């Protein structure tokens, strides 16, 4: 029952499109002038669209951004004269979101993550003195304003908290609001409990209440009844200084029990009269009253790319407003014109900032569909208005029992984001108040009815209900199998007989995301290790031929659906043009449909989006069926890896501790090969000296390196570079003909590959160049890449390695009918990872290739019966032991077990192997750095670090302490002086080891220096001396800066 | 006990109550009457050149001392009144540029100085009132500071107007045409060249910080400096001349290093050789190609060939 | 056999700094005070002559070559030029002087104002608040009791309460004569030129003889600050600024990529357009409220510069951030000591994935 997978993305675009742009402009439409002449209404529920200038595809190659332009119908009203000049006036460019939930910016795909963040609402709390007794505190918090704070004290008194400012008796706010005694004297349930505060603090009236009020907000002024009014209605009352928001408003009702209308969204008397009365219940223990926990699901809120949007716009639309009016109150004639009076600069800033340099606008993660498609299911806790790395602690990164079905217990990351960002679970959704609901089947007398449609329900609702799981089994028809059943009452686990559960799961994956989703045998894995195979599917690379799994899990030709790179015929008919880059279909009676496929584009990865088709001409289609399909999906569904085969054995060293031994077939059998396509950026400037020229007028070169320039100073496409070879030739006018400089870019140490595509941008062809840029050249690489010693091998259950030997195929292991595997793992590394799961897949996948097929095991499969993983792999291995004929394919005393030879000698192992089919991965990333002698910082003059830049690797001070504990001192002295920062002694070490003397002593480093200098520019007399050597001599001050 | 200063200078302010257009017109007299004085003074200053005593000032007037020094008193403080009393009005207009580079203190700072020139220019006899003269000048004296302290690479006011100039045209273009004008375009509407036009807008462009996240941008600037690779390609250089050098005869080799400073830094002439060495010039030039006609052999000196 | 043997460090003198950045020319003009706020010129990009990257007074720009032009090449050592007066030397210099800049109004160096204990407040034997309104500008203190009755050494007097006993002494029946009164930070100069540290040492180790529980506890305070001071030999008055040091322009540096700029140009042109306008008000007889505005004005921004918001708000930059002052320089995991001194990122090392090599021995490694 599945639906859009990338959904949370949609809903709220569709909806900021709808009728979240429509509310902020309606908010601020009327502007007046302090004068009350001149009135700007917009017209905001008229807003057109002006249709997306390039193209999708246009905007991509162009390096440009995919938007549109929006134009509102605006009126000028002159207060008297009644002059109306009517006219539509441009308000901002506006990025739109394309059909895979993402938006293209400045030529790079980029997602809007989601943020949890807390609900607005109030929310009770009881604090525990050392010594005293239990006091409650209410925090009232809105969706944009001032929070309110109110406090009980040891003694009975209630206390609000304006802001961050000092305590005020409640009384004081009360009367300030303009109420007299007797209407919060009866709203109130338990009155003698606040009538003891107005006797401690007296009762105050309204005039000394706004005064007193203005005295404790604003110190050290003349209080002022007026003034104290006005700092209220600021504070509480503005509409645009305090919003509750539609959900404050719904969880202020429902919490406090009111019946105010959904329209109002600021704070009234009543609210606040109630709040009370419950802190007071609360503290008197009334009954239905209750403290509030921060961490439930429903307590907390999903905000997305709508809901941000919604408020930069309102940001921009403040500050254009700020300038209409300052533009308007100035003009001393009636000359303007709509036109003339909106300046759409702050909100196309404002708009483009939060798109481009926002932490919530994210690069894309694009290495594969399957980490595409979970960075838009993606829920951070971090943020502009969330939660900051060092303030989220124990608590905040747990799993709270209301997560169950919501958010993923299993897919984060590892590190300091542990715990802050998760995974929507699969058949989650988030409604429209921002609150992750989950679909459950309605259960009556133990009956399932799975004909009615699926009830939806978010955490606070099914607190109440007896849920069961999704993994209870049930008979013909719909009744509940068993006699004990497990359900979830009021967060907790419990069980009952199966007339009294409420509701049951959809399905037993609901619990997990669609990444988790795709591991089979899952229930025989760690949690941890299900974590690491989790988080490592997201990284694998897309392969030169990328094959399905045999052991997949079902969810595979879901979870490549949504990324939108597999093309499926619409439509019932016939295939009557097939090519490398495009497809037609002719409707059995219609019209063409067709489709263009890209080819070997590059993503925010460097890895390969390409498409290739599948069926081929003159063929019969049905609607439905999969046309085309993505870098990495075989026929409809995902495909990270291969399968191949694998003996869990210890090699002669090569399996130790997580390193895999392979053989050579991966290599020239061209498994786990991949494109990786890399870009490359020139710029020619202008100079104060003059500009920059791209010619192949290089200095201090040869004919010999020009061969593949394109008689204008830049590679020709299909040229094979290796390194240091020149890309685009440019040449600098230097001060000092014999004048040019070269400064032309080449390819970076250690990267080799063909040249696929050199596009040119110049103000002349109408580009955005960069401000003071006259010509910007990138060329785009693509190289093929095989497996080698040092890259990491994954599998789908959390077993990582790094590959360290790479065998002639007559020299791995070989089976009773000759056949040498792939890859030898160490079963050591198994039963203390406890990922069972992946010594069923393997046994699994040797009886789908003996038996030629594929099987769909889906998680959590013992619902059946009592081991019905094993029990379903025992039979699958025995009858493809009798189809194929081969009595050594399965053994009875051994199941998983086979005979395995040596390749080396040809002697039979002592005790046989498992051995089977694996669906192994590549991970992504490059790393390997050296450094002799380099660019320095600036401050410091120590090396730079970064492999880009030719840096260094810090020698931290941990490191300091290990070298001091082993007695070293020459080659701590030398580390620290020599080989950083004594700018003097590098070039004599340098000078010395290449003329091979001595290296002389070195001197004072430079860091020290400037540190001296900066203790002196902070106006202190720091320095060093020198001892004075006899007796009647002065210390003298030794000069180190010389 | 607050601790804001703003809000302590608005509160300083407000101890202050706005002056009548009587007040403004009384301290208008009073403050031309020390305007002319001092003008007299600075006379004084002229023909004595120092600074005139009281009782010389006093008997410039031919004013008792008493009277000319309570005149004077009186002067001060009406203009000390005028400047103080519409410190308000510097704040109000003051708070339309909080956003343009200066921080709201400094422009009610630089507002002051243009209030207190204002009241030193404000004519009563004009009949007007202070807060429609006093505003120009407040206004001017904050846009010539925000003009003149409101970036780290200061640019001159007339690139302010410029670049203003530059966006009216720009904005209006766009209005015309429909579409967002060219370079070329706007160049010429401009009547300047377009190397003026790029000059422009990358001079108008603000310094980004070092510490701007990337983590921070001064960790990815290498530094200027000669990497200690290409200092040890000067030192071996030198010796493989001085080699060759040693080969031609000593005079030779002299003249040579005297005639391209090889030991100064600086190349001398014929003549400061002419007379330091033995025979004066036109026969140094003789030893010079006679030195290098030995040097162009493809004998003892072939290395330095892959210098070049 | 070693340059130097011991590190001392001292309470900086005004003369100290000003030795740190006064370097005297050939043509007898001395240079090291930076008057202008500026940095560099926006056409030529070369630095201004008496700004915070100036020539004449930090270095030259390019080693052995004169800002003018008139002189280049290393055979001009020690040439100072005569139309610009710049010394045609090595740009090294440029990182090794400093420069001063002369302050209009004495400040209060946050560090002995602000700090967790106040050795201005112990000093003065009064309340840090105390200290605080008066470098701000919001109390006065009776610098000298003179003749009046209810008036103490210093008491701190409101503006009205000043106001008050101006009234009292320009009446003319009053016989109150000699009595003095401060605000800012020359107040609390003079009342630090007042101590008189010998007795004070005397009458507080007097009174802490009689004496026990916090009484002897905040007197012994007192006592071992004075002491200090005593051994010293240091004026305590020195922790009121009169002049400031400028750290050398390659500390701060101002790179092209766009200009990318080190926020101590900020706080530093902050610091000098306050204080020029500090003087042209001193200059003009402005107002006393506008002057003493100005002076908190320079107070807050060199209060900023030696530590970005340890007292008064933050000044953030361009973007909503804090800029670094000098103290967030030596300070934190980020600091100098903990990343740059007592540990470096070096030279001649690499970094690469390890695989497991069986057949290597113990003392060997596979390197690529
Ligand atoms: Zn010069």
């Amino acid at each position: 029952h599945l639906p859009d997978l990338v959904a949370i993305q949609r809903n709220s675009f569709r909806w900021f499109l709808e009728e979240g742009l429509i509310e902020e402009l309606e908010s601020f439409s009327p502007i007046t002038d302090y004068t009350g002449k001149l009135e700007l209404h917009f017209l905001g529920k008229q807003y057109k669209l002006k249709r997306p200038k390039y193209d999708v595809d246009e905007a991509k190659r162009r390096d440009g951004t995919y938007s549109v332009q929006m134009y509102v119908p605006t009126r000028l009203i002159n207060k008297e004269t009644g002059e109306i000049k009517e006219q539509e006036v441009f308000i901002g460019d506006l990025p739109l979101m394309t059909d895979r939930g993402t938006f293209i910016i400045n030529g790079a795909e980029r997602v809007i993550v989601n943020q949890i963040v807390r609900s607005p609402g109030v929310y009770y709390k009881s604090e525990r003195d050392k010594n005293g007794r239990l006091t409650h505190n209410a925090s009232l918090i809105p969706n944009r304003g001032a929070w309110l704070k109110f406090e009980t004290d040891k003694n009975g008194l209630v206390w609000v908290r304006i802001d961050k400012t000092r305590k005020l008796s409640a009384q004081v706010l009360l009367k300030a609001l303009g109420l007299s005694d007797n209407e919060i004297y009866d709203k109130l349930r338990h009155p003698e409990y606040y009538q003891k505060t107005i006797d401690k603090e007296g009762q105050f009236s309204e005039d000394e209440a706004l005064m007193e009020l203005y005295r404790k907000l604003r110190p050290g002024e003349p209080p002022t009844v007026s003034g104290g009014q006005q700092l209220l209605e600021s504070r509480f009352f503005d509409p645009k200084r305090y919003d509750l928001g539609r959900v404050g408003r719904y969880k202020l009702n429902k919490k406090l029990g009111l019946n105010v209308a959904d329209t109002v969204r600021t704070l009234t008397s009543e609210d606040i009269l109630a709040a009370i009365d419950y802190l007071i219940n609360l503290e008197l223990d009334l009954g239905g009253c209750e403290v509030d926990d921060i961490d439930h699901l429903g307590n907390r809120r999903v905000r997305s790319v709508g809901e941000l949007l919604q408020n930069q716009v309102r940001v921009g639309l403040n500050r254009l407003e700020r300038i209409i009016r300052e533009r308007m109150t100035v003009s001393d004639s009636d000359s303007l014109s709509p036109a003339s009076l909106v300046n759409p600069k702050p909100l196309v800033a404002a708009i483009k900032e939060f798109f481009g340099s926002s932490q919530l606008s994210q690069f894309m993660d694009q290495t594969n569909p399957l980490a595409e498609l979970t960075h838009k299911r993606r829920l951070s806790a971090l943020g502009p208005g969330g939660l900051t790395r060092e303030r989220a602690g124990f608590a905040v990164r747990d799993i709270h029992p209301s997560h169950y079905g919501r958010i993923c217990p299993i897919e984060t990351p590892e590190g300091p984001n542990a715990g802050l960002i998760g995974s929507l679970a699969t058949h989650a959704r988030v409604n429209d108040y921002g609150f992750i609901e989950t679909p459950f089947w309605r259960v009556e007398e133990g009956r399932v009815r799975k004909d009615l449609a699926p009830v939806y329900m978010t955490a606070d609702q099914e607190d109440d209900l007896r849920v069961a799981p999704g993994d209870v089994a049930t008979d013909d028809a719909g009744y509940i199998l068993g006699t004990t059943i497990p359900v979830r009452y009021r967060q907790d686990f419990t069980t009952t007989t199966p007339e009294r559960v409420d509701y049951v799961a959809l399905s037993p994956v609901q619990i997990i995301s669609v990444a988790t989703s795709l591991i089979p045998f899952l229930e025989h894995d760690d949690a941890n290790r299900a974590l690491m195979g989790s988080n490592m599917q997201r990284q694998a690379v897309p392969l030169l031929r990328p094959e399905r799994p045999l052991v997949g899990t079902g969810l595979e030709p879901q979870a490549a659906r949504d990324s939108g790179m597999v093309i499926t015929s619409p439509v019932d008919g016939t295939i009557s043009y097939v090519d490398a880059t495009h497809i037609e279909v002719t409707a059995d009676t219609g019209e063409k449909y067709g489709y263009a496929l890209q080819k070997y584009q590059r993503s925010n990865q460097d890895t390969c989006l390409n498409q290739r088709p599948i069926v081929f001409e003159g063929d019969r289609v049905q609607r439905g069926q999969v046309i085309a399909d993505g870098s990495a999906t075989e026929k409809g569904e995902l495909a990270l890896g291969q399968n191949i085969l694998v003996a869990y054995m210890p090699w002669e060293g090569y399996n130790y501790e997580d390193a895999i031994l392979i053989s050579e077939r991966l290599v020239y059998d061209d498994v786990y090969t991949s494109i990786h396509i890399e870009k490359f950026e020139i710029e020619a400037r202008q100079t104060k000296l003059g500009p920059e020229e791209i010619t192949r007028e290089i200095p201090n070169v040869g004919e010999d390196a020009l061969r593949q320039l394109d008689e204008n100073g830049i590679i020709r496409v299909g040229a094979w570079v290796e390194s240091g070879d020149i890309l685009v030739g440019k040449v600098t006018p230097k001060g000092e003909a014999r004048d040019v400089r070269d400064n032309s870019l080449r390819v970076p140490n250690g990267e080799k590959g063909r040249v696929v595509d050199v596009r040119l941008f110049t103000r002349e062809q109408g580009d955005e160049l960069p401000p003071g840029a006259n010509m910007v050249v990138r060329v785009y690489v693509a190289q093929k890449r095989k497996i080698q010693v040092g890259d990491k091998m994954a599998g789908r259950h959390g077993n990582k390695g790094i590959i360290s030997r790479i065998l002639p195929c007559e020299d791995m292991p070989y089976l009773p009918d000759g056949t040498p595997l792939d890859i030898v793992l160490n079963p050591l590394g198994v039963p203390s990872r406890m990922n069972v799961g992946q010594v069923f897949e393997c046994m699994l996948g040797w009886a789908g290739q003996l038996l030629d097929a594929r099987f769909k095991v889906t998680p959590f499969d013992e619902m059946y019966g009592a081991e019905a993983s094993r029990l379903t792999v025992n039979a699958k291995l025995s009858e493809a032991r009798e189809q194929t004929g081969q009595p050594w394919v399965f053994s009875d005393d051994e199941p998983g077990k086979i005979q395995v030879y040596d390749g080396r000698t040809g002697e039979p192992f002592d005790r046989p192997v498992t051995v089977g089919r694996a669906y192994m991965l590549k991970l992504v990333h490059d790393k390997i750095h050296a450094r002799s002698t380099g660019p320095y910082s600036l401050v410091t003059q120590q090396p730079l670090g970064g492999k880009a830049q030719q840096g260094g690797q810090r020698f931290g001070e941990m490191e300091v302490w290990a070298l001091e504990a082993y007695g070293a001192a020459y080659i701590l002295q030398e580390l620290l002086t020599v080989k950083s920062d004594d700018m003097q002694g590098r070039n004599e070490a340098l000078n010395a080891i290449v003329k091979g003397k001595a290296i002389p002593r070195p001197g004072t480093p430079e860091s020290f220096k400037v540190l001296m200098r900066e203790l002196q520019s902070l106006c202190l007399d720091i320095a060093v001396y020198k001892a004075s050597t006899e007796d009647y001599e002065e210390d003298k001050e030794v000069d180190l800066m010389a | 006990y607050t601790e804001d200063s703003i809000r302590l200078y608005l509160q300083e302010i407000g101890r202050i109550r706005l002056l009548r257009a009587d007040e403004e017109i009384e301290l208008a007299r009073q403050i031309a009457d020390l305007l002319a004085l001092e003008r007299i003074r600075d006379e004084l200053l002229e023909q004595l050149d120092r600074l005139p005593s009281d009782a010389e000032w006093a008997a410039a007037v031919d004013s008792p001392l008493d009277e000319f020094r309570r005149r004077l008193f009186r002067g001060r403080r009406a203009k000390d009144k005028m400047v103080q009393s519409n410190l308000r009005l510097v704040v109000s207009i003051a708070k339309k540029y909080m956003n343009r580079g200066l921080s709201f203190q400094d422009l009610i700072q630089e507002g002051s100085l243009g209030l207190i020139r204002a009241a030193e220019k404000f004519d009563h006899e004009k009949g007007y009132k202070f807060s429609t003269y006093a505003t120009w000048w407040i206004r001017q004296a904050i846009t010539r500071a925000i003009a003149d302290q409101s970036r780290t690479i200061r640019l001159p006011v007339h690139l302010y107007e410029t670049i203003s100039r530059i966006k009216k045209t720009t904005k209006l273009l766009s209005q015309e045409m429909g579409r967002k004008p060219t370079e070329e375009e706007i160049a010429t509407r401009m009547e300047m060249t377009i190397e003026k036009l790029r000059f422009i807008a990358k001079s108008a462009q603000l310094p980004i910080s070092l510490e701007t996240p990337i983590s921070r941008l001064g960790d990815f600037i290498e530094a200027d400096g000669e990497t200690p690779e290409d200092e040890v390609a000067k030192n071996l250089l030198r010796e493989d001349l001085e080699g060759v050098l040693s080969t031609l005869s000593p005079r030779e080799r002299d003249v040579l290093r005297l005639r391209y400073g090889l030991d100064d830094g600086r190349m001398k002439t014929l003549e400061e050789i002419g007379q330091l060495f033995n025979v004066t010039r036109e026969r140094i030039r003789q030893i010079e190609a006679k030195a290098l006609r030995k040097l162009r052999h493809p004998n003892r000196n072939s290395i330095l060939k892959e210098y070049i | 056999e070693q340059r130097f043997d011991y590190v001392k460090i001292a309470l900086a003198s005004p003369e100290r700094i000003r030795q740190w950045g006064e370097r005297t020319l050939p043509n007898g003009q001395v240079v090291g005070e930076v008057t202008k706020p500026e940095t560099i010129n926006y056409r030529t990009l070369k630095p201004e002559m008496d700004g915070l990257f100036c020539e004449k007074i930090f270095g030259p720009a390019k080693d052995w070559e004169c800002h003018c032009g008139k002189y280049k090449r290393v055979r001009h050592r020690g040439i100072v030029c005569e139309r610009c007066g710049v010394e045609v030397t090595e740009s090294r210099v440029r990182r090794h002087r400093m420069g001063f800049i002369k302050l209009a109004a004495p400040v209060a160096h946050v560090w002995y104002l602000k700090g967790i204990p106040s050795y201005i407040a112990i000093l003065l034997d009064m309340p840090l608040r105390d200290v605080e309104q008066i470098v701000y500008f919001n109390s006065y203190v009776v610098l000298n009791p003179g003749n009046h009755s209810e008036l103490q050494y210093k008491q701190l007097l409101n503006e009205d309460q000043w106001m008050e006993i101006e009234d009292q002494i320009y009446a003319e029946e009053s016989d109150l004569e000699g009595i003095e009164v401060g605000i800012g930070a020359e107040a609390l100069q003079q009342l630090l030129q007042d101590l008189n540290l010998n007795e004070e040492s005397e009458k507080l180790r007097q009174e802490i003889a009689e004496s026990k529980g916090q009484k002897r506890a905040k007197l012994i305070k007192r006592l071992r600050v004075i002491d200090n001071f005593i051994g010293t030999e240091s004026r305590p008055e020195w922790m009121v600024l009169n002049v400031i040091p400028v750290i050398p322009p390659d500390l701060r540096p101002m790179v092209q990529l766009r200009f990318a700029t080190s926020d101590l140009n900020d706080l530093y042109r902050r610091v000098i357009n306050r204080n020029n306008r500090l003087a042209r008000l001193q200059e003009i007889l402005a107002p006393e409220i506008i002057v003493r505005n100005e002076k908190r004005m320079l107070q807050e921004a060199v209060d900023a510069l030696i530590d970005n918001g340890r007292r008064g708000r933050t000044v953030v930059g361009a973007n909503n951030r804090p800029l670094k002052s000098l103290s967030d320089i030596i300070e934190g995991k980020q600091g100098r000591f903990r990343q740059n001194l007592l540990g470096k990122r070096v030279d001649y090392s690499g970094r690469s994935v390890i695989v497991v090599g069986p057949n290597l021995k113990i003392h060997q490694c596979g390197l690529p």
